[PDB]
């Protein structure tokens, strides 16, 4: 199997910036018929891979003039003249000169933007979940930046360390922020053994934590 | 408009078989080599099989991982390719994409998730997420929808039959106790809610579930 190596793994850049992704093969990609079967793809969050550059340097139909492919032999590079927010996602190269066809491990393009604090919302269990005898406490931390954030749940001033599920979205294609969901799943017996439920976040945009809470009885 | 429509994905017990299909339209099918590629968080993107066109006798190739277990075939009369998979293992799990490779370009289908597990199909439990005290965050309001304990993926979530697009966040599903749980938020202009009705619609093909929950105000 020919090995494809992609560098870097992550590439943060600002709108307008130029970006360079490199891809190397363990063996020559020049086919005995004389073509070099090296292609570049972009996979946007949630979508399937889309071809950008075919055979080292041919810009595919409908691809912006700001993407160019270059290289030969075993070193190829993909250049993006001026990064736009919609270029966000993972770029892959592949070789199809040899069977098996193989892909690089991908390079994630991240867009650097101005810090933005989390818009926090806390949600207590709906009557319907309580009837099934379940109590899930949901907290949304929407549109922040950078990705690095920390959430903690406090039940009656104490720190809960069991029953929390966290999920992060990929970076947004439109405004380049991140969101995150944090769910505290308790049985209803568990949920009525306490009163204060607190969603607490730590983002470098504020020195003090962003706190959102609600009390069961206070409800 | 080209499209590669792949179908036949879903949940299947290890050791059992599965058959995927791909229908192509919008380009000259006989001028292309068809390939199935799969993607999984573990190994990332991996090529699995290929079937060439007429000029090359419909020759087929496979990766060592599936040789002997997978068979690929095509029918130029129906613009279709098929992937017959037998004795599936955990390592075969992933999103399978139908692809067509040609002289001037290449296209990829949308992908179909194949889940190889012994677990049984579990319908999701859908619950609305209304504010503790619905007023105004700024010029907006965040509402939600919890899709609890289902199996397997995927689950489709839309807001207002689809009419509400901007301001929607659907988080990746997370595996808890052998089950998936997922949420979706949507932010709407304050004057809009609770004035007009907002509802999440959830669809879980595997269990043939289709739920529509309206998001109502809740002081509690
Ligand atoms: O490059 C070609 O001549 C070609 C033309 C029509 C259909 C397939 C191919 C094609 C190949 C044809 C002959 C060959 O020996 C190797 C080929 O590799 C290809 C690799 C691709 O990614 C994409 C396409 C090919």
């Amino acid at each position: 199997d020919v090995v494809m190596t992609q560098t870097p793994l992550s590439l943060p850049v600002s709108l307008g910036d130029q970006a360079s992704i490199s891809c190397r093969s363990s063996q020559s990609l020049v086919h005995s018929n004389g073509n070099t079967y090296l292609h570049w793809y972009l996979q946007k969050p949630g979508q399937s891979p889309k071809l950008l550059i075919y055979k080292v340097s041919n810009r595919f139909s409908g691809v912006p003039d700001r993407f160019s492919g270059s290289g030969s032999g075993t070193d190829f590079t993909l250049k993006i003249s001026r990064v736009e927010a919609e270029d966000l996602g993972v770029y892959f190269c592949s070789q199809s000169t040899h069977v098996p066809w193989t892909f690089g491990g991908g390079t994630k393009l991240e867009i650097k933007r101005a810090d933005a604090a989390p818009t926090v919302s806390i949600f207590p269990p709906s009557s319907e979940q309580l009837t099934s005898g379940g109590a899930s406490v949901v907290c949304f931390l929407n549109n922040f930046y950078p990705k690095d954030i920390n959430v903690k749940w406090k039940i009656d001033g104490s720190e809960r360390q069991n029953g929390v599920l966290n999920s992060w979205t990929d970076q947004n294609s439109k405004d380049s922020t991140y969101s995150m969901s944090s769910t505290l799943t308790l049985t209803k017996d568990e949920y009525e053994r306490h009163n204060s439920y607190t969603c607490e976040a730590t983002h470098k945009t504020s020195t003090s934590p962003i706190v959102k809470s609600f009390n069961r009885n206070e409800c | 408009e080209v499209k590669l429509d792949e179908t036949g994905g879903g949940l299947v017990q290890p050791g059992r078989p599965m058959k995927l299909s791909c229908v192509a339209s919008g380009f000259t099918f006989s001028d292309y080599w068809m390939n199935w590629v799969r993607q999984s968080p573990e190994k990332g993107l991996e090529w699995v099989a290929q079937i060439r066109n007429k000029p090359y006798n419909y020759e087929t190739y496979y990766s060592d991982s599936v040789k002997g277990r997978f068979t690929i075939s095509r029918d130029d009369s129906k613009s279709s390719v098929y992937l017959q998979m037998n004795n599936l293992r955990a390592e075969d799990m992933g999103i399978y994409y139908c692809t067509s490779y040609g002289y001037h370009g290449a296209y990829w289908g949308q992908g179909t998730l194949v889940t190889v597990s012994a677990a049984k199909t579990t319908a999701p439990s859908v619950y609305p997420l209304a504010p503790g005290t619905a007023a105004l965050k700024s010029s907006m309001v965040t509402l939600g929808c919890l899709v609890k304990g289902y199996f397997p993926e995927p689950v489709t979530v839309t807001w207002n039959s689809g009419s509400l697009s901007s301001g929607v966040h659907t988080f990746p599903a997370v595996l808890q106790s052998a089950l998936y749980t997922l949420t979706s938020s949507v932010t709407v202009p304050s004057s809009s809610w609770p004035s007009q009705t907002v509802t999440c619609n959830v669809a879980h093909p595997a269990s043939s579930t289709k739920v529509d929950k309206k998001i109502v105000p809740r002081n509690c």
